[PDB]
């Protein structure tokens, strides 16, 4: 079981300048997940 | 000192003392207790009934608040009986020393009268 | 004399009321 | 330009000779006040310990109506 | 063609005697001790009963006797002193309270101020008329004993001011329980201490217990309040004089100016308030209901730290208006107290006593130096103070302590004539 | 049909007056949709989880979750400074209904979870005020050599 | 399954973040507005020291 979160590190998003976008992914499972694919 | 500053200290102490605050501080009861109402609410209680052996933090100096009154009414009387002082305020002082001998009394005892239902019954 | 049992007196008694309410 | 300062007149004259007078008036009384101190303190506990004890008898006998 | 009105209502009030006796303090004791068992069993006798324990009484005495002393400007009292008047402006306010009183506890019985209008019985409106009835006629006949010299003029003011005394010291030792929501704590901030060191290793933080308790708060508020008790005795003791003349002098009064005005100016600021939250740009208001918007929330009193820390510039409309009174609108009380120079001049000339120096004709213009500088430090710096004080939040007394403690001054004055009576003998 | 699961980033961790954050995951095994409205946190008594203490605001998500999908909402919220060294009943509900409107609540968590001028402005300075009481002590103090006998 | 959603964010216009958070103008500005005063913060003196 995956738990994901999307966050976004930039305190001002600014046309132009670097946006950084954070995906973490936690697997909450008991066993593993296999072909994990993030698509956005 | 002089004696009657020991003996103010001693009067000082025999309140908190006979108050139990020897109690309150290792057994540390709250003032009052709160009980049920029948809507269900909670009504404090000042004395815990029943339990003879069983204060209120509260409780304890008003007991022995009166009984200082009572220890001190007394002294005010045996005071008032100079001849020096004006009448005028030796019949006071046979007022205030007497309603605090007989007042302080009568409080006391409905207060035990309080604490146990069945007292003296 | 007086003013003392004028000043005290009934209000003392006074409360009788709130004694029985 | 005076007639602007007609309304800065009155504030100067009156706090700079309020000021004045009340120096050349209420020359200081420290000593005196050392007399006063302790009384102060005195006093003001004394008055307050007799409120202080005399609640003592009316927390209780509220319980009987209210600590049912 | 209102004097007229005295005649009906008049001499049928009790009154007192004056003695024809030598009373001292000693003896004097009873009587003011009987005041004092009455106005504090007032105090102390009245979930809902249990808030009541933590609603007119004084508060008439004080007011219908301001007001008559301010319907006494447009020169209405100069009708004058005089035998067949020797206390009537007084004995009016006896009655005129009496039923403004009894017409505010039927108001309130009819709103039901506690209690549904009917169902909890009739007879509490006769209960209630009877206990305020009783209550502040008796109180006012307790000041009227102690003006009659059987005490020593006012007593409700000592009264209040014992109040203030309960209410302010009291919080500081009282070992009555309270509860956060965590267990066992105390109402008597600092003895806490005493447990908590048998609770604790933790020193610092049984210190910073003195800086945080936000209700029966901390006792850092009364470091704070004790700081300033100390303090103000410095400004009231100074007094000021002149020479007079049938080694004798007249002492100019100082601060007797501030006596009267603070009453008013916080009263009316508050006042306006309610009114405005009541009948509602103008303003706005939070949960005690609080301001939050319009013109009144840019007024409200920056009481809070936190209002410092969010923003200084609006504490600067606050004191415009409530040091601006203080500065121009209380000038006005020449009249309330009645003391012009040509009234000032009038009363010495009823004294029949004049200056050293100067003719007592021109006298007015020697005075008049004296007479409109008296209202700045004399008044408007105890409105600076009051304020300092509460919102450095020492307990109730920006109102309390400056009253009180004066209060406090005129009583040691008044025990040092007579118990230096017992230190010379 | 729901399952919830909560993850807490930081651990389960006390700050006083800062960002707790944790992850709600939402996994729908039914086979309508689900509309997850709202995620709340509250403090409660631990004796009584009755009583509120303190009511976080509210998430409204309003997100669309359909059959065999699941979603993942971050939540955070600060424990009033006053809480510092006490048990709070930590409760975190997430609010959802199904395409027919009925209203389901899941209690994802139930349980009971456990300035420098403050010292500057007296305690510090009252050694200062000291410094004037040395000096004046010394002014006056030092006269108290004047009643020798000869 | 899907990640949290961190909503609808304001994209600031470059001007608009540079009027709101622009620090060098200052550096370079400093200078731009001492020739004002050059001749007669000079002459002052130095015609006070000629006679003073």
């Amino acid at each position: 079981r995956l738990l994901a979160s999307k966050s976004l590190l930039n305190r001002y998003a600014v046309e132009g300048r670097d946006l950084t976008l954070q995906y973490n992914i936690y697997n909450v499972g008991s066993s593993a997940a296999l072909d994990v694919e993030l698509s956005d | 000192p002089s004696a009657m500053t020991v003996y103010a200290l001693v009067v000082v102490s025999y309140f908190l003392i006979t108050g139990g605050i020897i109690y309150d501080v290792i057994v540390e009861p709250p003032s009052v207790g709160s009980m049920t109402d029948e809507h269900g609410h909670q009504r404090p209680v000042a004395f815990l009934a029943y339990r003879v052996n069983g204060q209120y933090i509260m409780e304890g100096l008003a007991s022995s608040f009166l009984f200082t009154m009572g220890g001190l009414g007394f002294i005010i009387l045996d005071r008032s009986n100079a001849p020096n002082i004006p009448k005028l305020n030796r019949f006071l002082l046979l007022f205030i020393g007497f309603v605090c001998v007989l007042l302080s009394f009568f409080m006391a005892r409905v207060f035990m009268r309080m604490k146990l239902p069945g007292y003296l019954m | 004399p007086v003013p003392v049992l004028v000043m005290s007196l009934l209000f003392i008694a006074s409360v009788f009321m709130l004694h029985i309410w | 330009m005076d007639q602007v300062m007609q309304f800065v007149e009155p504030s100067r004259q009156f706090v700079k000779d309020s000021i004045r007078l009340v120096k050349r008036c209420t020359k200081p009384d420290r000593k005196e006040f050392q007399k006063i101190a302790m009384a102060t303190a005195i006093g003001f506990a004394i008055m307050g310990f007799i409120g202080f004890f005399v609640k003592l008898i009316h927390i209780p006998i509220n319980n009987i109506i209210v600590g049912g | 063609i209102f004097l007229e009105v005295i005649k009906p209502f008049c001499v049928i009030l009790p009154e007192i005697q004056k003695p024809e006796r030598k009373i001292q303090f000693k003896e004097k004791v009873l009587w003011t001790a009987i005041t004092l068992f009455i106005f504090l069993v007032c105090c102390q006798i009245p979930f809902y009963w249990m808030r009541v324990i933590l609603e007119l009484g004084i508060s008439p005495i004080v007011t219908s006797g301001l007001i008559m002393q301010l319907l006494a400007g447009a020169k209405i009292i100069e009708v004058g002193d005089t035998p067949k008047d020797r206390a009537l402006f007084n004995g009016a306010q006896k009655l005129f309270g009496m039923i403004i009183t009894i017409g505010q506890s039927i108001v309130y019985v009819m709103t039901g101020m506690y209690g549904d209008p009917s169902e909890m019985g009739a007879g509490i409106c006769l209960l209630i008329t009877i206990q305020l009835f009783v209550a502040g006629l008796i109180v006012l006949l307790l000041d009227e004993l102690l003006q009659k010299g059987y005490g020593l003029g006012s007593g409700i003011s000592l009264f209040i001011a014992t109040n203030i005394c309960e209410t302010i010291v009291w919080k500081a030792f009282s070992p009555t329980t309270v509860n956060t929501g965590r267990g066992m704590e105390f109402e008597g901030a600092i003895i806490a201490l005493f447990h908590l060191l048998a609770t604790r290793t933790d020193k610092v933080r049984a210190l910073r217990e003195a800086f945080y308790r936000q209700n029966l708060p901390n006792l850092m508020n009364l470091i704070a309040t004790i700081f300033v008790f100390a303090v103000v005795i410095y400004f009231q003791g100074f007094r000021v004089d002149l020479p007079i003349k049938s080694y004798n002098t007249y002492p100019i009064k100082l601060f007797y100016t501030s006596n009267i005005p603070i009453i008013l100016q916080s009263a009316l600021v508050s006042n306006l308030y309610v009114i405005s939250q009541m009948l509602s740009l103008l303003g706005t208001w939070s949960d005690r209901a609080y301001p939050v918007g319009g013109l009144c929330y840019y007024l409200s009193p920056p009481e809070s730290f936190g209002s410092v820390l969010e923003d200084p510039v609006h504490a600067v409309v606050y004191i415009v208006f409530m040091l601006g009174s203080c500065a121009f609108f209380s000038k006005t009380w020449i009249e309330v107290s009645g003391s012009s120079a040509k009234d000032v001049a009038k009363q010495l000339k009823e004294q029949q006593m004049v200056m050293r120096g100067h003719r007592e004709t021109s006298m007015v213009h020697e005075l008049n130096r004296y007479i409109p500088t008296a209202a700045a430090f004399g008044g408007l710096c105890i409105g600076a103070l009051s304020v300092l004080a509460d919102f450095l939040g020492a307990i109730g007394s920006g109102t309390g302590i400056l009253l009180a403690v004066t209060i406090i001054y005129q009583y040691f004055e008044i025990f040092v004539k007579e118990q230096s009576e017992v230190g010379s003998m | 049909s729901a399952d919830t699961t909560i993850l807490f980033v930081k651990g389960e961790d006390f700050p006083a007056n800062n960002i707790v954050k944790f992850l709600v995951g939402f996994t729908n095994k039914g086979t309508e949709d689900f509309i997850v409205e709202s995620l709340d946190a509250s403090f409660r008594y631990p004796q009584d989880y009755q009583f509120y203490i303190q009511n976080f605001t509210a998430l409204p998500l309003n997100t669309v979750v359909p059959p065999q999908r699941q979603a993942t909402f971050e939540y955070s919220f600060i424990p009033a400074e006053p809480m510092g060294g006490r048990p709070f009943g930590l409760v975190i509900n997430l609010n959802y209904k199904d395409l027919n409107g009925n209203v389901f609540q899941d209690a994802v968590f139930n349980q009971t979870v456990t300035d420098g001028e403050t010292i500057f402005m007296y305690m510090f300075l009252a050694g200062l005020g000291l410094l004037v009481i040395v000096g004046l002590h010394q002014l006056l103090e030092s006269r108290k050599r004047k009643r020798p006998i000869q | 399954g899907s990640t949290s959603a961190p909503g609808q964010g304001g994209i600031l216009a470059q001007r608009e973040f540079d009027r709101r958070f622009s620090f060098l103008d200052w550096a370079a500005f400093g200078v731009m507005t001492l020739p004002s005063i050059g001749i007669p913060l000079l002459l002052w003196y130095s015609s006070k020291r000629k006679y003073d």
